[PDB]
């Protein structure tokens, strides 16, 4: 099992401290006062479709935003070798159970306050003394990092072989048929979240797939008459369940391999994303099975924010290093919906009509959001939404290239 | 074989020595005996965490 994980806190927003509060701190939907795996707890049951938000949580992506910002300030251990404390609140055991007010007895000391600190598990020796217990911050550290270094939308990893899906796999796959891609997604989370796991793994394999699949149905390449090995993601009309996308297993033709092995980081440039629950699902699957095996390579510095220039273990500009591509849901709509009438699924008339209505639904989000925006300022004190402009909802971004990688991907 | 991890088959537990061929098998010189000899002691039982 991989033995040593990096990572890097968030970036204050011009604020002087990290966004969040201690009823944040006391209201976490997993066991009392304990971040690690509770990126799902408050869906673990569920009743209907609707998105699940609140008046302190207004977006889907709300909570993990917060939980991110709350580790930023009690990942010490990581980078300073020791446990801290910030306003009276520390860490009960170095095990890090769980956090809880400091006791009286042996204080440890205040933490000083920084940003965008990098983190290496190599710091804190215990860590690999507990492996089989601390693992879990292993995943939910790894997630952090891979959202702190954007400032517009998470960043996960893209990737397919030369060789055809492997037969372990397959077998695995066809338990996951019929189910949509949330679930997908919190079963991932759940995956690599409770024990150790080797890099060289069937589950890890499968769900490796799992994320490119999805993305090869996400731009229309993989539809029903093109599967991948039979498998495909079926979609709803956007009037109505727009995200209700499930996995399905078909008998017709198979996309044939790549000629080389594809590979790319992957990243949404516009705000949609923050109250989308399928970027949110789709994100977190990939960086699941990065969680567990490591990043294969660096990023690309050229397309990343200013304090994201130049990361130790995470991006650079020499040989080795992955580029980035990026997009935007809407134009990516408009490509699918093109691939499906070239591949003669539908006609015309409807496509011009199913861009009609997916625009009109992406407009409620825009205007969801930045109508909850002016609601939380920032400058309160708490972040439940990450900061953009008005304009962000209208870039268009490297959704060109991406579709381009897809059919470059499956062929 | 020891470490690894078997099923209990408590219906009836006879074919716990069927189900694992090669573990725990006598050194004597006898042709299945000698075939089970180059059994592979990682992949019994399960094979995952």
């Amino acid at each position: 099992a991989q033995r040593q994980f990096f990572g890097l806190t968030y970036n204050f927003y011009g604020q002087p401290a990290p966004l969040f509060d201690l009823n944040d701190l006391q209201e976490l939907a997993g066991c009392y006062a304990r971040p690690w795996t509770s990126r799902f707890s408050h869906l673990a049951i569920s009743t209907g479709s609707l998105p699940v938000w609140s008046a302190r949580y207004p977006s889907v992506a709300s909570r993990n935003i917060i939980v991110n910002t709350l580790l930023g300030a009690h990942l010490n251990p990581f980078a300073g070798g020791q446990v801290t404390s910030h306003q009276g609140i520390t860490w009960r055991d170095p095990v890090l159970s769980s956090l809880a007010p400091v006791p009286a007895i042996q204080p440890p000391p205040v933490w000083a306050v920084a940003e965008n600190v990098p983190l290496d598990s190599n710091n804190y020796p215990t860590y690999v003394l507990n492996l089989s217990s601390m693992w879990p911050i292993n995943q939910d550290v790894h997630i952090m990092t891979m959202w702190a270094l954007s400032d517009q939308g998470p960043i996960y990893h893209l990737e397919v072989p030369v060789d055809p899906m492997p037969a372990a796999t397959t077998a695995a796959l066809m338990a996951y048929i019929g189910v949509p891609i949330a679930h997908l997604a919190q079963t991932a989370y759940r995956f690599a979240g409770q024990l150790p796991q080797s890099p060289d793994s069937t589950m890890v394999s499968t769900i490796r797939w799992l994320s490119a699949i999805w993305f090869g149905s996400l731009t229309g390449r993989l539809n029903r008459s093109r599967t991948c090995n039979g498998f495909y993601f079926e979609f709803a009309k956007p009037a109505l369940n727009p995200d209700q996308a499930v996995l399905k297993w078909n008998d017709g033709a198979r996309a044939a391999p790549p000629a080389a092995a594809q590979s790319s980081y992957m990243r949404c440039i516009s705000p949609h994303w923050q109250h989308q629950i399928v970027e949110v699902a789709g994100a977190l699957m990939s960086q699941s099975v990065t969680a567990v095996t490591g990043l294969p390579a660096l990023i690309d510095e050229a397309t990343l924010p200013a304090w994201s220039q130049g990361v130790a273990n995470l991006t650079g500009n020499g040989q080795g290093v992955v580029p980035c591509l990026d997009y935007n849901p809407v134009p990516m709509a408009a490509a699918r919906h093109l691939q499906w009438r070239q591949d003669g699924l539908i006609t015309a008339a409807q496509e011009a009509q199913l861009n009609n209505d997916y625009t009109a639904y992406a407009l409620t989000i825009e205007r969801h959001l930045t109508a909850m925006l002016v609601a939380n300022p920032i400058a309160a004190g708490r972040m439940p939404i990450q900061p953009f402009n008005a304009a962000d909802f209208g870039q268009a971004g490297q959704t060109a290239a991406a579709v381009a990688l897809a059919q470059a991907m499956f062929v | 074989t020891s470490g690894r991890m078997i099923r209990a088959f408590e219906g009836r537990p006879e074919l716990l020595a069927l189900a694992y061929p090669g573990r725990a098998v006598l050194p004597t010189q006898t042709k299945n005996a000698q075939f089970l000899s180059t059994a592979i002691a990682d992949r019994i039982g399960r094979l995952d965490r």
